[PDB]
This record gives C-alpha cells, structure tokens and sequence, in this order.
C-alpha cells in the first residue's frame, strides 16, 4: 500500500515536471522567433 | 509571458510539494522494511 | 508484478524527459551564443 | 532547428504515451490492493 | 526491498531533473530580459 | 552563465548515473519476479 501510494506520488511529480518542460519549450520558441 | 511566469511559479511550487511528500513516504516505506 | 511493471514505466518516462531537457539546453545555448 | 523541432515533437509524444500507460497501470495496481 | 530501493532511485532522479529544469528556467529568463 | 554551464554539466552527469543505477535495479527486480 505504501509502495502503491509512492508510485502515485512519483507519477504526479513526473506529470508536473512535464508541464514545466512544455513551458520551457514554449519560451524557447518565442525567443528563437524573435532572435531569428 | 506574464501568464508564463505565473505558470512557472505554480508548477514549481507543486513539484516541490510532491517531492516533499514523496520524501516523507520514502522514509516511511524504508522504516516499514524492518 | 504490476508494481515492477509500473516502475519500468516511470523510469522510461524519466528517461524520455531527460532527452527533452537536453534538447532545451541545446536550444538555450544556441540562443545565448547568438546574443551574449 | 528543424531537427530540434522534430525531436521535440517526437519526445513529447512519447512522454505523453508513457504517462498514459503509467496512469492505467496505477489504476490497476490500486484495484489489486483490495 | 529492491522495489523500495528502486523508488529511491527514481525519486532521486526526479530531484536531479528538477534542478536541471530550474536552471533552464533561469536561462530562459536571462535571455528574455535581453532579447526583449 | 559560466556557472550555469558548470551546473548543467554537473546535473546532467548525475542524472545519467541515477538512470543507470535505476536501469540496473530494474533488471534485478525483474529477475526476482521469477
């Protein structure tokens, strides 16, 4: 049970990190557009 | 860009919380191994 | 069995996220070189 | 940058897929606890 | 035991990935400040 | 930026190592299922 709960915790962290990554990608594309 | 900064701040806080919780759960699962 | 499978899933996601991260790093490096 | 763009797309899709199947497996593991 | 250890492994990887993300955010902010 | 590049390098190496260790442990856990 503790292990299954922990897996949920990890999965949620991975999901939140994915949102962050997608935000960094958007940012890079914005800059790239203005810089080139 | 203003929204971008808002979301960055929001997800960063969320991750810090999740990492925190996971840390607590790791300790307790580690304890339980004994 | 289900737990081990799930761990494989999570590790794979972490690996894929790492590749994305390396791509963002590359992008940032290209941009700063054009600038600073 | 054209290739960067292709790889960004490719890894983003893969990640979305892995997250999807992890979610399914999570549900399954949760049911099995009962 | 191996399962719990693997969870530690994964969590540590997620933590390290987070440091990396934070660094990419810093970089993007620096660029945006200049390039705009 | 000079420090940024150093930190990127440092964290990338660590992640690589953690991933490797996890890969090893995954394969151990997999054989143990039998």
């Amino acid at each position: 049970s503790g292990i299954v709960q922990q897996q949920n915790n990890l999965l949620r962290a991975i999901e939140a990190q994915q949102h962050l990554l997608q935000l960094t990608v958007w940012g890079i594309k914005q800059l790239q557009a203005r810089i080139l | 860009w203003m929204e971008w900064d808002r979301e960055i701040n929001n997800y960063t806080s969320l991750i810090h919380s999740l990492i925190g919780e996971s840390q607590n759960q790791q300790e307790k699962n580690e304890q339980e191994l004994l």
